[PDB]
């Protein structure tokens, strides 16, 4: 609850941690990894897992 | 080939406590 990121493409999962998601997608960010471009937010469906940044776009 | 994610770290278990 917070920054809201758009998924640019749809990149699958690749991490049992990581949550795959479709373009056109938002995700809260609810914490950051000990990477930056990879983040870890929720899903709108109340799901948690991390994404890459370089897959999507940080509004905020 | 395009850009591929960043490298997938274990590290990401771990939250900074910012």
């Amino acid at each position: 609850s917070g920054t809201e990121c758009i998924a640019k493409y749809n990149f699958h999962g690749t991490a049992e941690q990581d949550l795959p998601f479709c373009k056109g997608d938002v995700l809260t960010i609810v914490a950051v990894t000990k990477d930056p471009n990879w983040y870890k937010a929720k899903n709108k469906v109340g799901r948690e897992g991390i994404i890459p940044a370089n897959y999507v776009q940080k509004r905020e | 080939i395009p850009p591929p994610l960043p490298e997938r770290t274990p590290e990401s278990f771990i939250v900074v406590e910012e």
